[PDB]
């Protein structure tokens, strides 16, 4: 039972994983002991969910009278520093000034494949807002031809400190 | 290998 | 297993909650039934978790020779308008504007037994930011003497548009 | 199964 | 429980 990591990018476009496993071997005399070398091969489909199952039947160790023990591997989303998957959604962290959430903002989406699409906001931007960008998440692993979206995810970065200055002026400008 | 899905 | 609502109110100073169950008991005849009406009363203790059981034997239906089945009630937290629960701390939501986070302000915080206590900001408040308030809390069930704390999560409200002569001079002021 | 209300 | 690790 044991954890296959796989990249956004793997998920996105499919890849091989070629795990080479190493079991104890019954020798052709049926009275002791080999270590052997074995490489198993996972196709990883486009879209698939971490939770997806990979069985190698009976690839464990090998001795006694019983049969061996199967080899299980479990999809597992290896961290990405750029998006946070959701599903079949990719979700991109927006962090913009308060400043841009005022008064107005452009941002460059990074895409799966590696360009960027400029959406522009005119309208106040909240903390925690969300706007989809469809089509430009992952692949649907029944039917890949499909997509899933990209989700900004706005994150408000405040002022450190505000001098007495600029208190007195958002005192005349913001609504109490 | 044998597949469970999602 | 039957939900057992109890308010935080209940949690923090414990409580006795009467429950009026009605079930089937076979008559004298040992051939019909009736319903008849109970009444269980639970005293509920100081800082009592969500999950707590609480069972009552053979307090289900009597249909036949069978023994009546268990009653058990689980502790529910209902939900509460003014806090949320957590384990033994309680979460105020605070919502205050854009120009009291940026400008100052003071929150009047409510607590379980019917207080308020003033807590002044004078630095730039940020989305999601919390604030202690130690003590505050609910009742730790093991030691009812002690007690969790009382935590501010700020919810930051912005406009809900900006004027361009707003916009220009905002744009004077925050930095960029 | 019973009917279960809070009184 | 054998081991298992990922090459080419």
């Amino acid at each position: 039972t044991h954890d296959l990591r796989v990249s956004l990018e793997e998920i996105y476009s499919g890849c091989t994983k070629k795990m080479k496993i190493s079991h104890k071997r019954l020798n052709p005399d049926g009275k002791s002991i080999r270590n052997e070398d074995k490489i198993l091969t996972i196709e990883v489909k486009k879209g698939w969910k971490e939770g997806t199952k990979i069985t190698f039947p009976k690839e464990g160790d090998q001795t006694s009278n019983n049969i061996p023990a199967d080899i299980v591997f479990v999809l597992k989303d290896k961290p990405h520093n750029i998006f946070k998957r959701d599903g079949s959604d990719v979700i991109y962290p927006a962090r913009i000034s308060l400043r841009e959430a005022l008064c107005g903002c452009t941002v460059n989406v990074p895409t799966l494949d590696g360009r960027t699409i400029p959406v522009v906001f005119k309208d106040v931007i909240r903390p925690g807002m969300r706007r989809k960008v469809p089509g430009e998440g992952l692949p649907l692993p029944k039917t890949p031809e499909k997509r899933g979206d990209l989700i900004i995810e706005f994150e408000v970065i405040f002022p450190e400190r505000i001098p007495q200055t600029s208190r007195t002026v958002l005192e005349q400008v913001l609504p109490i | 290998p044998t597949i469970e899905e999602v």
